[PDB]
């Protein structure tokens, strides 16, 4: 079959925080795309310079499908062009972008009465993520003009804060798991094929 | 340091009922209270948080009721599946406390042994013990009386018997009770037998052989 | 898949010492509380102590009969979390989980477990198993149906691990308890069902695995003509 194994991704039990987004390389396989497609549990399928069902018909190097949890009224952020701290701040997509961004409401699993904080994403930094750059460091971020030497207090802040979600939040304020896939053509064998 | 109860120590139900259990803090926990359901072998799984949240996954004929210092856990509709200890955890603060739990058990009908004997192996009486097992299969309700015979003797003080766990799919268990003696002495004898008394069978059942035949 | 991978199980000394660990997989380590819990036989789960995330990196705490003696500690480079006892007093044998916070919270309850280690304090040696074939016979007769095992017998301490078929023969698989002989040594049998047409065609082992003394057994259990 050489099937490519999309299953482990989009049903993995659990996904990454956004600040620490997980990425997993796809090749060397056939790449089944009319499952993602024709899948009724996403609500967002949106592709940037390719479509799903031509994607049976393409070859690419390499498949990136990068993997995490962030608020409903977040995922607009996941699309090139946009501004925001989950795009600014966690993870950027470039301008030229090719690819698929997929989403779904995940409170059923990712929430909890009382809150899961386990969910985190970075609030502060003092630059612009460059586009696919990941920041997994835990600074304490100065604020203000006092230094902080590490320590956290005022003016000086955990660069990271948690979601906190809660099934009773409005759907802005839900988890919702994303998938981006990208597409790598480089000069070397193309060995992710769809059908 | 807040102290769990909980009521009763087992039961004992049938299939489709409704079962009850409860838990008690030795203060106001509010409603920081969950249920976890421990299979065996297995690690607990939990099923109800902040008294009466289902975990994801969890069937609802799960519920969870209370606030303060009482909690009770209902199952309705139980499923053989439902075989388990069911444990109580106070979440309200650092020390997670636990209740010392409720053996669930499932009454089915009755069902008669298939009863099995295995003389020593060759290769361990080379080594001067003989052991001979016998195996009761798949039976309701657990207790069965198992008796050892050598050459018609009762044997006494030397057997050990151990049973499984209600099966999570036909509520039946399992049992094997095993003889050991010296070589010497399994030597010395001729008929090894087995008898099983138990409810499902009109009368006992023994099983036998002749040692070297 | 979710993975908590537990390591330390078995025999150590009163007066020894005994790191446990868990290495994690599946998810963001870092952003989760890690607890240890553990189960006496026969008692209800008593919870050892949790680390909490990285928003309060590093910061412990302890059920107060274990404070000082076990310190729990992680690597998040590494998605491992550890429970380095140093007391051990036999009273501390128990299978020891470690388990994720379901909240991530001082308020918190365990959704997500791992499979338990059981550990063993005694001033003790370990033994491995001798393995013997229960082989079937007409002594198995029921009807179409026959019953074979193993008896693994004489070894210290708990667990051992029998699988069938390596894994391939599952249905019909009774491993009992173990139990504790006079001698101080376990002993244990696992027996199968299976029907009696297959005994000439299919060949039936055990495989015992005793982890405290890496031995390992594979056992041909052949029908007897008896
Ligand atoms: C993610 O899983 C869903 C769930 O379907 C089941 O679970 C899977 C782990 C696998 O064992 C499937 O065969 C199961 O059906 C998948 O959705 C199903 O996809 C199949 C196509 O293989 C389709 O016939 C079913 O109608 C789908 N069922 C539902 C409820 O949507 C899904 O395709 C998996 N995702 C990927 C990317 O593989």
């Amino acid at each position: 079959t050489n099937l490519c194994p999309f299953g482990e991704v989009f049903n993995a039990t659990r996904f990454a925080s956004v600040y620490a987004w997980n990425r997993k390389r796809i090749s060397n396989c056939v790449a089944d795309y009319s499952v993602l497609y024709n899948s009724a549990s996403f609500s967002t399928f949106k592709c940037y310079g390719v479509s799903p069902t031509k994607l049976n018909d393409l070859c690419f190097t390499n498949v990136y499908a990068d993997s995490f949890v962030i608020r409903g009224d977040e995922v607009r952020q996941i699309a090139p062009g946009q501004t925001g701290k989950i795009a600014d701040y966690n993870y950027k997509l470039p301008d030229d972008f090719t690819g698929c961004v997929i989403a779904w409401n995940s409170n059923n699993l990712d929430s909890k009465v009382g809150g899961n904080y386990n969910y985190l994403y970075r609030l502060f930094r003092k630059s612009n993520l460059k586009p696919f750059e990941r920041d997994i460091s835990t600074e304490i971020y100065q604020a203000g003009s006092t230094p902080c030497n590490g320590v956290e207090g005022f003016n000086c802040y955990f660069p990271l804060q948690s979601y906190g979600f809660q099934p009773t939040n409005g759907v802005g304020y839900q988890p919702y798991r994303v998938v981006v896939l990208s597409f790598e053509l480089l000069h070397a064998p193309a060995t992710v094929c769809g059908p | 340091d807040i102290q769990m109860t909980q009521s009763p120590s087992s039961l004992s139900a049938s299939v489709g009922d409704t079962v009850t259990i409860t838990c008690r803090a030795s203060q106001d926990i509010s409603n920081s209270l969950a249920w976890y359901q421990q299979k065996p072998g297995k690690a607990p799984k939990a099923l109800i948080y902040y008294a009466s949240n289902l975990e994801s996954g969890v069937p609802s004929r799960f519920s969870g009721s209370g606030s303060g210092t009482d909690f009770t856990l209902t199952i309705s509709s139980l499923q053989p599946e439902d075989f388990a200890t069911y444990y109580c955890q106070q979440h309200n603060n650092y020390p997670f406390t636990f209740g010392p739990g409720t053996k669930v058990d499932i009454k089915r009908t009755v069902a008669a042994p298939s009863v099995f004997i295995f003389p020593p192996s060759d290769e361990q009486l080379k080594s001067g013990t003989a052991s001979v097992v016998c195996l009761l299969n798949n039976f309701y309700p657990r207790e069965a009386k198992v008796q050892w015979k050598v050459d018609n003797a009762l044997q006494s003080g030397n057997s050990q018997e151990s049973v499984t766990e209600q099966d999570s799919k036909d509520s039946t268990y399992s049992l094997s009770s095993t003889l050991t003696l010296s070589k010497a002495d399994y030597e010395k004898h001729k008929v090894y037998a087995c008898e099983v008394t138990h409810q499902g069978l009109s009368s006992p059942v023994t099983k036998s052989f002749n040692r070297g035949e | 898949e979710v993975r908590l991978v537990e390591s330390g199980g078995g025999l150590v000394q009163p007066g020894g010492s005994l790191r446990l660990s868990c290495a994690a997989s599946g998810f963001t380590f870092s952003d989760y509380y890690i607890s240890w819990v553990r189960q006496a036989p026969g008692r209800g789960p008593e919870w050892v102590g949790f680390i909490r995330n990285v928003l309060y990196r590093g910061t412990t705490e302890y059920a107060p009969s274990v404070k000082g003696r076990f310190i729990i500690s992680r690597d998040d480079s590494r998605a491992i979390a550890s429970l380095q006892m140093n007391g051990l007093k036999a009273d501390d044998t128990a299978v020891y989980y470690c388990a994720l916070g379901a909240s991530g919270t001082d308020r918190d309850w365990f959704d997500v477990w791992g499979p338990g280690v059981l550990v063993t304090v005694s001033s003790a040696s370990t033994k491995g198993p001798s393995v013997f074939p229960l082989a079937p016979s007409s002594k198995s007769t029921s009807g179409g149906t026959a019953a074979l095992g193993c008896l693994v017998k004489d070894y210290f301490p708990e667990p051992v691990t029998v699988s069938w078929n390596s894994g391939a023969l599952t249905s019909g698989v009774h491993t009992f308890p173990a139990v504790l002989q006079s001698s101080g040594l376990y002993s244990l049998s696992s027996v199968v069902t299976v029907p009696s047409s297959s005994l000439g065609t299919q060949t039936y082992i055990c495989n015992v695995n005793h982890k405290p003394s890496n031995t390992k057994v594979d056992k041909k259990v052949e029908p007897k003509s008896c």
